[PDB]
């Protein structure tokens, strides 16, 4: 059952045509979960203090008996045959419009490359409004479009007892060895290979991903990614692995992937909270065209002091904000 | 024989014009099976080794079997010794290279010289010492003569050669292929016009590859991703789709396969059987042609083209326990594998997406899991009820 | 029962059908039992030697072990020298080839160089230089009439050989195998349509895979799916799902499995124990049937086919501390080695989730982590508190 | 023009003025057509061998086979002989070195022992053991005298070589040119003005790179794990783009290209099959060209500027039907590996974007899946259908 | 007793069940001690070398120093012979078959020979070159004996004997013991039911496991779990999970492990450290054991079972100090080690996660990181601080 909602909507299980008890049970071991996690989610003011808040009930959602109120936490959540979305109401509507609205805030001030042409191309395919689908589909099209500029391979060092003498001859062993043990070469090769600690990532969140996509799109995509990752072991994903991979100039362009890759992989969704959401995103936007996220700087959209126009729903609005900025400065 | 007479043609054109070709396509479309047989009826020998070679590429497959390598030898009194061992593609290049220099009617060439480099080329036990110097000095002088030798003569190496390369995606191409990226290019041959002689890194010799040499891959496209190939490696060979033909599985193109190769007291008796297998589906000849078609457009849709079903399992479906076992065997596996036990997508590909506890072929388990999770089991059909679900795939 | 002739027609089925086999399957269900039992039911061969050889492929094992290698020898005055040896797969398809040829009557053939070659094919004890020498002048001859003969009499050479392959998923089969893989293939075979003579690298011998020469594979899935295979062992092998059976475990069922060996005065102690076994599972013949099916239906939705519980197991179950020897170091080992710590998913195959600090098996730990991490204990039930753990599990 | 005296002109200027130049760009651009048209230009010499080198870097070049490395050798004497064999870049600077410096008039060189080293670095049998340590006492001879030599006489080495790299980076250059990186910048070769003499690992020897020797690359953009990336050693190259040049692919530009080895009537020959084959598409002397141009300037939006198609694909057609099957088996397979079951773009590549049905290179498939994805299938079109279809892509 | 008596019946039930055991767990929970200890008990040998050996795997540990391989030898006028030397494997087999055949009765049996051959199996030098000759006559004649003797009078062998392989893990199972890992199966020993006698790569020997040689390995599992084992190790042996007994602990435990080590001299000196060392550690002789079994139980909340804290680091303690420096440089170095630069964890670990400063061993820095880090300082306790900071653990 997909739930898709804004920040303060209430949809009761009446309105939902799902199931009256496993909508309510799989996002309450979310938002318990989201208390286990409550620590390391960043907050700026959100005034939640949430010790032993969040495990009344009151994680990202809260699960009355009737309906499902939704709080500021905002960004999806995959639990138990039940898909969660929540989305700034700033954005809501008066149906593909709301949500790339929410990836270009995040892109532009979450810091991520996610392009445009990427999310021109999911505009126009008929599909279902999906948060992790958008971002199944922009890990996956990243990947795929790396793989296919050129499947990622590192230099490792291995010492080997081979059959043909490949790269440099060890002498020290070979010079040690005995006369019935002079059928092979001791070699030091450094070889191309492909089951690296990367690709062992990028393998397992492809796994991953089509254990939970519905989207046709993105299981062609992944599927062709299936193929192309066959020979990797597979690997399960701790947060140990996703430390372990340095960028240099070998494998930066796989950043891209990779970053998408964390915000997947480590119940399991990615939330943020809309009131620190916006902190993050006026700071990027007072330096370069030269904060409360109640109704009453504020955002101002056509549902919703320096009032924020949102033309990002489909870079103009800063330009409305020169009006303000010539009493400002 | 009409369609076997077109696939040996785009095969033959394209091997003139390229040098080298791949047979790409899912697997059992016959691509191992149509390199074979164009090199068995253009090179007039059923077994390889004189005029023709057939290598295999695995994972484990490298440039030092292929081209050269140090290797372990032993001698005569077998006390191991450390050569350079020329690899499969180098003994057949050279096999093509010093056969053409054969009928070359040149007063400049040393058919003594040349002549003894064909025996220890076409030796097959590997070399004495004593005749390992001698195929190193042979090869000396070959490179000699064929560096002074002009392009008018050396771009009619007249016996042509060929090297079936099948699963060439499942090696390191670009690895094995070590200096064969920029030889194997037609112009690059000897006499070609831009006629290039590379020095091999392991033994220092002078190499190139004759024009006579042809070179066929076999590429399964399900079993490795196509676009995973080298763009500049993929430019040096023409590539020819072996796709699906469920045209041959009607019930007179089975027959008109399978009675090339057996005698005619079996030929009705196979065609009794085939006429009990085909009465069982319905009376209708273009079942296995309907049921292979449906399901690789079904493929096409939610997989690649790549991932199609191909005709070689049913091609030898006689009876129906002998389209149950290539069902249930050859098919519903190799639909597992790519569709990774997506169960709903094989399900719509199988025409039972809506269906389950049924005489379906993959039933769902009736119980569910602590997270709502669904488990779906293969159901083994017998009878009817397995005629009866191949039946709803057409229908 | 018909365990052992259900089973049996399903490889014979599909070993005169593809030519090789894997009997894959989890852990404990009796894939080692089932290759070894029929092989030896197909040869009249209790050990291996002759008519079957027996291996187990590991990571560390090569081509040198399974084809061919040079071997270090020693000489009269104890000198290193270096021996290319036939390895296990180039042995046994020699032995079937010439025991084929042997049988097969022809003029061509010389009946006594072929059955001298036997000998040494056979021989268990290493080969003397003088006989080394002799074994290696035999293959010559040998493959020189092999090549002479026709396909005509290389189609049905009569006595029928077989490799049993244990744990063929460990093995890296391009290393293994190498190019010989395609070599398996039904019409690759020694008489097929698309035969291939191959030369070896170390010997420079022919070599062929002959029609007497069968495969069975044996495959833990638990560890390697058989998705995670190589393409190569998925296409040239059939697969058989060697189920998980519960009905082995019923209470006649489990006497007339350990009754197949047992003493005739052990049958009354069998039935002494095994009635007072299920007397305190409560009169329920059915109980282990249900409890291993209830467990691997459970494991089925929360994972694969491939990581149920098997059967073998619970054979030997005799007494109440056996089946908890079996249930506590052999069955929950399992559990917790397929689902890494997550107690939860475990608790809910036991059916037992929501129910902790009790008669359960896997008791809550008290102590919650900084981060929320709870973890669990394995509770170690004793008597009939562990029976009324395991009553609650079909329950 | 811009390729008969001016692409050779960048190719001059800038290896006098670095030392080496790599020419890189998409696949078929002509990088090892122009390096090795400047070369055999310079050298005056066809073949390899003298004066000039031609290499291919893969990944199973070594340092130990490009500079110098212990490689086992075998003599009738002693078995097994670890040696450092120089490799085959040493042996081509050694060459370059000695080479200029017996035209250098210095009384302190010793003509007698330069001219010996050069019989030894020229000699195309392996060195014997008597020979390789007078080839070890030439070399320390050399570099002794080198060292004392004034670098005004060390600079002007008069006869050039030349060691082509062809796919210079399919190799790993910074492992191959292991002290290259620091000695083939142009004021580090002897006599420049910080000349640099290392010391080698293996031979314990001094090496330097002399003036006279220059290397050009050829390297493929296409591929990006194989980009050349290592900041420091792109420093030492000139970095010749060699783009596709669409306007070869025009009919004055066709046919003044593949005359220049045609030579009394051929030319007659291959002017009216150009003549025949430009009528055949509407008299437009620029279509080839406008097919290049627009397909690659298509390829450069949606994908990278380096996979864009080289004119070599289109540079040897003659006929309609040469560009059929250069177009359905060369460069549409190519483009359906690069949109890879991404058929909206190909069919903006093909400028066909929502034309579903029709003379039309990708036929949409009427049916839909569950989750409303949709393929398209390839459609063969000959004749007028598919030369109409080429029109659509160049307006 | 319940260190020795209750654990070696878990030994003995397994060894004679399965053939060989590996003793698992974290380290210093005594799996060595008990492995060396239950040995001596059963051989009622201290010393190893003739009803047992003691050896520990590693990565340089192979096939020919554990079962046979090469060796050079001088035995006649300093011209040294390549001779087979046995490995630590081969001989314990023998050294257990002709020790389980010299106590048998068939009175086919050579006991002159046999007995011959246990004294050349029990030499603590190399053996003579007359001797080698003798010992390969004698060990040709055993299996001449043991292919002539019946398979029910091998199978009772009297005296068992023992192979300790400490750190069983720590080397390649699949290298060391080669393909002879498939004959430690109780059936494939010598006298089951799949008997196999092998024959031996380098000599040609037979070769088998008698079934009176078992195998005790000793593993730790902080590192690498049992999940991720050898799959010869995983099915073949036996485990038993050695786990930290902090009731060892106590200060009446603590007495009894160490005087039984001591003299009656010495007992007494011990008893008033003890009494006063559990009279700083308040009056509680539970102190040690709850200390270890609070952490213990913390470790396994966080990390898992296996990295556990063995009581061995505190079983030498006899002071306070003794204490501390168990703490400060094992402990504690380990816990950091567990989780590193991860504050919180091991603060809650030590039961200290919220008390920031005094009394604590990870003050609190007083400085707020950029991004809100917070790092901690090793504060060093010395005294009843010490004392109090540890009883904050245990309460
Ligand atoms: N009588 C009888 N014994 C069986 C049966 N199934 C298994 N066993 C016994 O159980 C033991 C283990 O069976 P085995 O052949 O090793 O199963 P496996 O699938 O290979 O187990 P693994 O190697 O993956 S761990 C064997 O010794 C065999 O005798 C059966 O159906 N009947
Ligand atoms: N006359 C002429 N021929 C050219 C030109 N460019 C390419 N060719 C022809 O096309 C063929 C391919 O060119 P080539 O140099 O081999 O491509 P490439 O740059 O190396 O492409 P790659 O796949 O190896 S990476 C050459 O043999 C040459 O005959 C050109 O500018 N002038
Ligand atoms: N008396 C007695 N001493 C023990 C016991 N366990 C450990 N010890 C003592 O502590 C020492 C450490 O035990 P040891 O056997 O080496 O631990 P381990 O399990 O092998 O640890 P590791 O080798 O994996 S690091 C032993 O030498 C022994 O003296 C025990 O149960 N009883
Ligand atoms: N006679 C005939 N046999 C075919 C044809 N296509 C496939 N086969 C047979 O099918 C079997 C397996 O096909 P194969 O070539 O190995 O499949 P592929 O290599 O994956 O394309 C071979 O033994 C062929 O003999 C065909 O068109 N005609
Ligand atoms: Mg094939
Ligand atoms: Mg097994
Ligand atoms: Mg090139
Ligand atoms: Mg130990």
């Amino acid at each position: 059952t997909t739930i898709t909602l804004y920040e303060h909507d209430e949809k009761r299980y009446r309105d939902i045509a799902g199931d009256k008890k496993a909508i309510q049970d799989a996002l309450i071991k979310l938002n318990k979960q989201f208390k286990k996690d409550f620590k390391k989610l960043d907050r700026s003011e959100d005034n939640s203090d949430t010790e032993d808040t969040i495990d009344e009930s009151k994680g990202v959602v809260e699960v009355y008996a009737n309906k499902i109120k939704a709080r500021h936490y905002v960004g999806f959540a995959a639990v138990d045959n039940v898909f969660l979305q929540i989305l700034p109401k700033v954005f809501k509507p008066k149906t593909w419009e709301p949500i790339l609205a929410f990836i270009r805030m995040l892109d532009m001030a979450y810091g991520l490359k996610i392009k445009d042409h990427d999310l021109a191309y999911l505009q126009g395919r008929n599909l279902r409004p999906n948060l992790y689908e958008v971002f199944i589909y922009l890990f996956a099209k990243s990947l795929w479009s790396e793989v296919q500029r050129g499947y990622h391979r590192e230099y490792v060092e291995v010492h080997r007892e081979e059959k043909f003498l490949r790269g440099k001859l060890l002498m020290s062993r070979q010079i040690r060895k005995l006369p019935h043990q002079l059928n092979t070469f001791s070699v030091e090769v450094h070889e191309l290979i492909e089951d690296n600690l990367l690709n062992r990532i990028f393998y397992a969140s492809v796994r991953e991903a089509l254990r939970r996509t519905t989207w046709g799109l993105n299981r062609k995509l992944l599927g062709e990614l299936m193929l192309a990752f066959d020979g990797i072991t597979p690997i399960h994903l701790r947060t140990e692995h996703f430390e372990r991979v340095h960028f240099t100039r070998l494998n930066e362009r796989f950043r891209r992937p990779f970053e998408l890759a964390k915000l997947l992989f480590m119940v399991s969704g990615f939330f943020v909270d809309m009131n620190k959401l916006f902190e993050r995103f006026i700071e990027r936007v007072l330096v370069r065209n030269l904060a409360k996220y109640r109704e009453l700087p504020s955002s101002s959209t056509y549902n919703q002091a320096y009032n924020m126009d949102y033309v990002k729903t489909g870079f103009k609005a800063d330009k409305n904000f020169r009006r303000s900025l010539n009493n400002i400065i | 024989g009409h369609n076997i007479k077109e696939d040996y043609f785009r095969v033959d054109m394209l091997l003139n014009k390229k040098g080298q070709v791949i047979l790409y396509g899912p697997p059992g479309t016959g691509k191992t099976w149509i390199a074979r047989k164009y090199v068995v009826e253009e090179t007039n020998e059923k077994t390889p080794g004189n005029k023709w070679e057939f290598i295999t590429f695995h994972q484990s497959y490298s440039y030092e079997e292929f081209i050269e390598g140090f290797r372990p030898r032993t001698d005569n009194e077998e006390k191991i010794r450390y050569v350079v061992e020329d690899g499969i593609f180098k003994k057949i290049a050279l096999r093509a290279l010093v056969k053409g220099l054969f009928e070359l009617e040149d007063a400049t060439i040393g058919k003594d010289k040349i002549h003894r480099l064909y025996i220890l080329l076409t030796k097959k036990e590997p070399l004495s010492p004593t005749e390992y110097e001698e195929y190193l000095r042979l090869k000396r002088y070959l490179w000699e003569l064929v560096g002074g030798l002009p392009k008018d003569k050396l771009k009619n190496l007249t016996p042509k050669f060929y090297l079936i390369i099948d699963e060439i995606n499942r090696g390191n191409i670009s690895k094995i292929f070590g200096e064969l990226i920029t030889l194997l290019e037609k112009d690059k041959r000897l006499g070609g016009e831009n006629q290039l002689i590379v020095r091999l890194p392991y033994s220092g010799e002078p190499f190139a590859v004759p024009p006579n040499l042809y070179i066929i891959g076999t590429m399964n496209t399900a079993d490795r991703s196509i676009a995973l190939l080298d763009v500049a490696l993929r430019r040096r060979f023409a590539f020819i789709e072996v796709e699906p033909r469920p045209e041959f599985l009607e019930k007179e193109n089975l027959k008109k396969i399978r009675e090339k190769k057996l005698k005619t007291e079996d030929r009705k008796r196979l065609n009794e059987k085939l006429n009990e297998l085909f009465s069982k589906l319905g009376n209708d000849n273009y079942f296995l042609k309907t049921l292979l078609e449906k399901i690789n457009v079904r493929i096409t849709v939610v997989k690649d083209r790549d991932h199609r079903i191909g005709h070689s399992y049913f091609l030898n479906v006689e009876t129906v326990e002998d389209l149950h076992h290539v069902w249930y065997y050859e098919v519903l596996p190799l639909l597992m594998e790519y569709f990774y036990n997506d169960w709903e997508t094989i399900k719509w590909v199988l025409n039972e997406k809506g269906k389950e506890h049924g005489n379906v072929f993959f039933e769902k388990l009736r119980l569910t899991g602590p997270n709502g999770e669904e488990a779906y089991q293969l159901k083994v059909l017998e009878g009817d009820a397995f005629i009866g679900a191949l039946k709803r795939i057409i229908s």
